[PDB]
């Protein structure tokens, strides 16, 4: 089916959306026809579940399903935050080009988070979800958003135009976030997807409510000396 | 554990500042670094169990079977079956007794020939014969040699003769049922097998020869055909010589021949006496051959007294009767009688007569026309 | 008296059939066929139906063929010329004869009685009264054969029948025959010979009046009288004529007997002047009624207990001979 | 550096594979931890100064301007007109020449003065003064003491002195134009700069001194005031001895002093002769000091002859007048006169005082009232 | 005579105005300003027109202030005390004087015409009667101002003026002052001194004439009587009263100078009995019509050819000694 609506991740790391501007730009420096294809500013997202949201009751449905859906990515994080790397670039088939997502155990959460929430909105009378296999990256081209590269020879992106990105970290997302998105409406003044709801994940988020204080930091800084060291 | 261990070197760090961080890793770890552990422990666990009560559950099936049995049990076969199928009729050869038409030559010594007639002498078939059939039977026997070890008879094998020893040795064997014995032996003197003269039937003894030796045979059909030839030409000779006494030409054939079966035979050498003055009157005579003088002491003629010699009253030759009255009357003989010449007579008791064809009287009455000449015949003066 | 009638009377029904033998009465296709008793050792004997009376009848096969063998074929050829002529209550009955390349079949009456010699083995002897009574039925038979001058000539237990009235049946003609005058074949039963017919002086009615003495006496003693177990002996005993009886034997009954096996032909009854007389007189037979036994009138002291398919040769043979039959 | 302290550790423990982290983590900070070698520095001085603040932000302006350029060769221009050539008035200090009140010592020897008196005979200005101006102008001169090498007056200068060589030698330097001449010497004698007495002016030429000398110097003020009032004192006196004359009584005050202006003065000493008897009169004088004895000798008394000696017609003193008829007639005169002790007249030419004032006669008569009087004075008895 | 009248009515119309000196007259308001030809080496000299009358006149330009210096502030406050006492024909005139902070300021009469010494020196020297005619001038106004006991003391070309009409007119009073009696200021030009003068011997009119008796002999020569390079000559020749005539002067101007140039004042023209007459009444001045010079009747020989701003004080200053202008 055609989805309408979707559960986006924003990125609100500045550091990776800064880095895939970078990218973007030294690609249109390479290439500028290629102007058209990039994605829009301000509209970084992973895309966690597609569905069909097809009138103003079910868009409430939707609603309702993602506010439903919070307990349960909590229960599934077991008191840790979701952090997503974002390193390296890839292609679906040469057509759209995308930061990938990092191997890690987060892959999975991810994966269990996405499947939890197709059967929280079917359950709510929501098509969700799809047949396909789950594998999340984070868009920053695609050539059928500027239909006139066809008609004018450009038919696929150039993996040479993206060479010196290849192994760049972008940077880390920690998932707090969930946005429910609708794909055709107008877009927000900033760049990003109309958004009907949201929901944080967070508290905001700690297994405690009171200040460490900053106790757990140490672990941020070893376990990030340890991927470095990697 | 790498985590884990820089990261409580790492909160010891921002909480204390220290102004050299390698200096404080030495410190920080060299105190980790004596890795004494206040305690530990150390368990063995015993088994455990843990108790659950199941749910029941419900079954339901009906089953009928039906059958039958039934069992048998076999015995020993005794007692064995008892009883004898059958009994037999036996036969001889049959022969046409009145002699077809004169239509045997085995030599032998007066020796030979005497000795065979002493080896019959108590057989039954030979014992009472007549001089004449028992000739003409040791004329019939052939002679039969045989060598050591052969087999005269056979026990089961039919039979056909009857043998007299000759010369040689011989042992007899008998079979009864598996067992065979050597019952007992003949030494150049015996007679076997007179059965076999009789009808067909199988051998019951077997006698084989154990030297070389020699036995006289006999078959049945010669030796039967011998036997009947001659009595059936007795029988119609002695008929001849009832039926030309005029006395018994009244009486049946029948009735002639009961007299003929039972009739006797007689020789008397010349000058004899054959029937005595005074003595009792039981039979009366026919002459077959020769003469016969009747003879009278002329005395019982008048009170006490005179002849007191002989005188011949008659004289009777072939075919002629004497001795008549003792048939009609029960007086001493009147007179004697003797042979002139050899002579050969039929003798036939009186009362063995009356009991087979009643008392002579009424058979001279039957034909009443010759009544009266029949009674002058008997008590007349010739 | 009617015994000179009756007589008179057979001789003249015998003399007109014996003259004339009635040859090949009746079809084989009016009789069918059931059983087939009739083995043995010769012979074939098997039962038999009728059709439009529905009787039943023993046919004795007799092969045309299978003659010209064995002893002799006479003895039968003649057998049937005598059956066929006969007529007595206590004789067994020729009823139809027939013959053609099959050829001399002869159907006899049929009584599904006993056997006399299984009958008197079983219980061992018969009571004086009980033998009288069979006795009777044979004298009377007697003097019928000899008023046609036929002799039986094989008189024993085993050839004599006891029908489901409980009278005699006499059976087996192989050796009668027509004698007129003397005759001389050694036949009979060793137990049963006479001291003529051993010894060959030659023999006529005579025999078959010692026989009945030797038969009377087995029925009252359970055994033969001059009884052996080489045949030889039994011959020297039955020529000696010396007789021993059981002691239970009344006097009536030896007297009789000592008349009867005599070896003596100037004493023996039946063989003297007065002829069956002398045995239908004796003391021994006075308790019995001579004409209710021929008619069968009085009571019977004992009522006894009551395969293959052979064809022609489609063409006639040995009727080249057996012409007269 | 914290995070990259941690990841060399963590770098080290993968390639290394240790089982005991915490004894790695020992050895590997204490093998770091010497950690040489930390830092290389220069230091040199800056050198420090003070300084003006360095920074401001800068306007921007467009403008724009016109120009007028002379270009000329250049001359020095030394000689210009001077067009005149016109003459100059002068014009010395002014002083109230009437003596003040009584209210310059400057010591010299006979030799000296005497010397400086001779030195100044040919200089106009002292040419003709009396004794007493010559010896108070001497006085008023003060020495002037100089050194070789000295220069006394230099030309161009302004001039206020004049100056008399006492000793030394001096060069005598004049300038015409562009060139310098050394025109003559002085050997301790000598004298210049007199104009410089007159009035301010320039002065002509310079002179140095060439040795060790001394010099007479006359300051212009100093010697006008001393020459001015002396006239001035001289010409009252004069004026008094005029009018107390009777005689001049009706001259008025003009009259009087053009009779000063050429009046002259004499001194005689006892005894000598003032006017001779019988010479010409041409004056007339009034005595301002001592005595005069008028003789007449006795013989113009008759007609030849007598006296012929000497006798005292009259015998004036201070403020008398004598010779008087010389003013009114033209006879010889009548008597002598002599000088009684030192004397000191007015003596007044006839002629003179006739062309400035007209005949004397005249004058007798312009007070009526008095004329008679005159007459009988002039020409009478007494 | 007239002369009488003249001086007479003259020295009481003099005296009158020189005991109540006309002070501060007419106001700097009433006069613009055109020219300013007034430097040279001293005072500030520069030419006006008036208002209403419209006349042009030279005004001298005294600030209060510049005076006190110099070489004194007398021989002024009196030479304005004079020229505003006297009245002749061929003396300047003294139109309108004042002062206040400004202080001093004298509107002399203007004549558009030549210099004295400027004429002189270009034609070389006057013909004799031609001279007579300037001198007769001068002897008249001399007369005039001795009769006023007023001496000028500064004769000389350069001090005389020609006017349009071709009539002499004196300027520069410089030196003028009135003296009854004897004064004694070494003053003049080095040319035209007195003997007396140079030697301090005291004098009064006397000088003037002497002055008069140069002033000819120059015009008539072209030079002066007692020239010389050197100053110091100058006075010895005038001492010596020596002097030599050009060839072509005349007996009676010989004998008329021999008579001013007298170093004897018993014998100087003017210094006499009859004083100004004497030279008056001289062969030759005897073709000289006096009444005729004096009201300038006569024909002239010769008719000659015809900057900044500054302001007050707000404040009048040396106005506490300057009292009396």
């Amino acid at each position: 089916y055609q989805p309408n609506y979707f559960l986006s991740i924003p990125i609100t790391n500045k550091k990776i959306t800064a880095g895939i501007k970078v990218l973007q730009n030294s690609i249109l420096r390479q290439d500028n026809r290629l102007t058209k294809a990039m994605v829009g500013d301000g509209s970084f997202h992973i895309t966690l579940l597609v569905m069909q949201l097809l009138n103003e009751d079910e868009v409430n449905i939707g609603t309702d399903a993602l506010l439903e859906l919070k307990p349960f990515v909590e229960e599934i994080l077991e008191g840790k935050h979701l952090t997503l790397p974002f390193h390296g670039i890839g292609t679906f088939q040469g057509q759209v080009g995308f930061v990938k997502l990092a191997d890690g155990d987060h892959v999975s959460a991810l994966l269990e988070i996405a499947e939890t929430a197709k059967r929280t909105f079917q359950e709510k009378g929501i098509l969700a979800g799809e047949s396909r296999t789950f594998k999340p990256h984070l868009t920053f081209m695609k050539l059928s958003k500027a239909p006139m590269l066809w008609k004018k020879g450009v038919r696929k992106i150039e993996p040479g135009l993206y060479e010196q990105f290849i192994d760049h970290r972008f940077g880390e997302e920690i998932l707090y976030q969930i946005d429910l998105c609708s794909m055709l409406k107008k877009k927000q003044s900033n760049g990003y997807y109309h958004c009907e709801s949201s929901i944080v994940i967070g508290e905001k988020d700690r297994k405690e409510p009171e200040d460490a204080e900053l106790v757990r930091l140490s672990k941020r800084l070893v376990e990030n000396a340890v991927l470095k060291a990697v | 554990g790498l985590t884990e261990l820089l990261q409580g070197y790492t909160v010891e760090v921002l909480r204390q500042q220290p102004p050299d961080l390698v200096d404080f890793a030495v410190e920080y770890f060299t105190r980790l670094r004596e890795a004494r552990r206040q305690e530990s422990d150390t368990f063995i666990v015993s088994p455990t169990t843990f108790h659950t009560q199941e749910s029941s559950a419900v079954p339901v099936i009906e089953e009928d079977g039906e059958s039958d049995s039934d069992s048998e049990d076999a015995d020993l076969e005794v007692p064995v079956p008892s009883k004898f199928t059958r009994r037999v009729s036996v036969c001889a050869e049959t022969f046409n007794p009145d002699e077809e038409e004169e239509d045997v030559v085995h030599p032998k010594t007066d020796e030979q020939r005497c000795r065979l007639q002493e080896a019959c002498k108590d057989i039954l078939l030979f014992k009472n014969l007549d001089q004449e059939q028992l000739s003409q039977v040791l004329d019939a026997m052939f002679e039969k040699i045989v060598k050591t070890d052969e087999h005269v008879i056979d026990q089961g094998d039919d039979g056909d003769n009857f043998y007299v020893i000759e010369r040689g040795t011989y042992d007899i064997l008998v079979t009864k049922d598996n067992q065979t014995r050597s019952v007992g032996q003949y030494d150049n003197r015996g007679s076997f097998g007179e059965l076999a003269l009789m009808y067909n039937t199988p051998r019951a003894a077997t006698i084989i020869a154990t030297s070389e030796g020699s036995l006289w045979g006999l078959d049945r059909v010669t030796f039967r055909r011998i036997i009947v030839k001659n009595n059936a030409k007795k029988r119609k000779m002695f008929e001849s010589f009832i039926e030309s006494v005029p006395l018994f030409k009244s009486l049946e054939m029948s009735e002639r021949m009961k007299i003929v079966d039972v009739i006797g035979e007689k020789i008397y050498k010349d000058g004899e006496r054959i029937i005595a003055q005074g003595e009792k009157a039981d039979s009366f005579y026919i002459i077959e051959s020769g003469e016969v003088s009747i003879l009278i002491r002329s005395k019982t003629k008048s009170n006490k007294n005179g002849g007191n010699q002989e005188v011949e009253i008659a004289h009777c030759h072939k075919g002629q009767y004497f001795g008549e009255l003792a048939l009609v009357t029960n007086k001493p003989r009147a007179a004697s009688a003797y042979a002139v010449g050899d002579v050969k007579c039929l003798v036939m008791d009186v009362q063995a007569f009356e009991r087979l064809l009643g008392p002579c009287m009424d058979i001279m009455k039957r034909n009443i026309s010759h009544y009266e000449e029949q009674l002058v015949k008997m008590f007349g003066s010739n | 008296e009617s015994v000179k009638e009756f007589l008179a009377k057979a001789k003249e029904d015998f003399l007109k059939k014996w003259e004339t033998p009635s040859q090949n009465t009746a079809q084989l296709d009016q009789f069918d066929r059931i059983k087939t008793l009739g083995t043995g050792s010769f012979g074939r004997v098997m039962l038999v139906k009728h059709k439009e009376s529905g009787n039943h009848y023993a046919m004795k096969i007799l092969d045309k063929q299978k003659v010209v063998k064995l002893k002799q074929i006479e003895h039968t050829l003649n057998e049937k010329r005598i059956l066929q002529a006969v007529n007595f209550p206590f004789l067994v009955k020729l009823e139809f004869s027939f013959k053609d390349n099959s050829n001399l079949y002869m159907v006899m009456e049929y009584v599904a009685g006993g056997e006399m010699f299984s009958h008197l083995r079983r219980i061992g002897r018969f009571s004086e009264p009980h033998a009288r009574f069979y006795a009777a039925q044979i004298v009377l038979t007697f003097e019928y054969l000899h008023s046609l001058d036929l002799i039986y000539r094989d008189l024993k237990p085993e050839n004599l029948l006891i029908d489901q009235q409980g009278y005699i049946q006499v059976t087996d003609f192989g050796f009668a025959k027509r004698v007129k005058g003397r005759t001389w074949t050694l036949c009979g039963t060793p137990e049963y010979l006479a001291p003529e017919i051993i010894l060959s002086k030659g023999y006529n009615k005579a025999v078959d009046w010692w026989a009945l003495g030797v038969l009377i006496y087995e029925m009252a003693a359970g055994y033969p009288p001059f009884f052996a177990d080489q045949p030889i002996q039994i011959y020297e005993k039955i020529v000696s004529g010396k007789v021993r009886f059981p002691s239970h034997f009344s006097s009536d009954l030896k007297d009789l007997l000592r008349n009867l096996l005599q070896v003596d032909l100037t004493k023996r009854f039946g063989n003297l002047k007065n002829g069956v007389n002398d045995i239908k007189n004796h003391k021994w037979f006075a308790t019995t009624d001579w004409i209710a036994i021929y008619q069968r009138k009085v009571e019977a002291p004992f009522i006894p207990k009551f395969e293959e398919e052979i064809r022609v040769s489609i063409n006639e043979k040995c009727g080249k001979e057996f012409t007269e039959f």
